[PDB]
DNA sequence: GTTTAAGGCGCGCG
DNA sequence: GTCGCGCGCCTTAAACC
């Protein structure tokens, strides 16, 4: 799909097996604002490709 | 997802509830595993 | 605030049996929905108003 | 009805660039979304004004 | 003193 | 008849610099 979602899907893959990350560090190591790193998570989320766990901030991994 | 399944088999407007039906339709277009065609009616299909 | 009792004052004015929507809750009211949402969204922080998931969501004490 | 002449009157007047997002026009006119983007999206499909795209979208 | 907040929001829906 | 709608979102207060 997207060079974006591309891009997100590399850095959580790469984090291991498990491993979750928020928007706000996204943000940080892809150098993209928040809104576009959320807009795709919630995105991905509602194709399947991605998992929430919600809180303050959500949490996500690969489903 | 139990009733995403079941509209799948079938294969665009479906004789059990309709507003909680398109809700898993644009779902699964936006998720993938179906097409959406504009035009009124919206059609649908696997891709 | 004016609105959160008249929030309450209806919610609690038709019986413990049921919640309302949002919707309705504005018509009746004649209050719009954006106003109505912020009020039971900031009320369901504190403990009185209750909230019970949906499309649409509703909303009983 | 008045507003939505008046939003009608706010895009050509104030024609600076091209188009404003609804949040601006409610800034302005110090009302909600709802009245105007009912107005911008009715407004859109019998013809005068176009939905250039974008989150949120604007028009012209 | 920016940034967060479920903050993702695009919504107009009768 | 297109309708998927869940929407509260700052007339912002708590929270991290």
């Amino acid at each position: 799909g997207s060079h974006m979602e591309q891009r997100i899907l590399k850095f959580l893959e790469e984090l291991g097996e498990g491993k979750a990350t928020t928007a706000h560090d996204l943000s940080g190591k892809l150098g993209t604002p928040k809104k576009e790193i959320n807009r795709v998570l919630y995105s991905l989320a509602k194709k399947g490709k991605l998992q929430k766990e919600a809180g303050t901030p959500p949490l996500w991994k690969i489903a | 997802s139990h009733m995403e399944q079941r509209i799948l088999k079938f294969l665009g407007k479906l004789g059990t509830p309709k507003k909680e039906i398109n809700r898993v339709l644009y779902s699964l277009a936006k998720k993938g595993k179906l097409q959406k065609e504009a035009g009124t009616p919206p059609l649908w299909k696997i891709a």
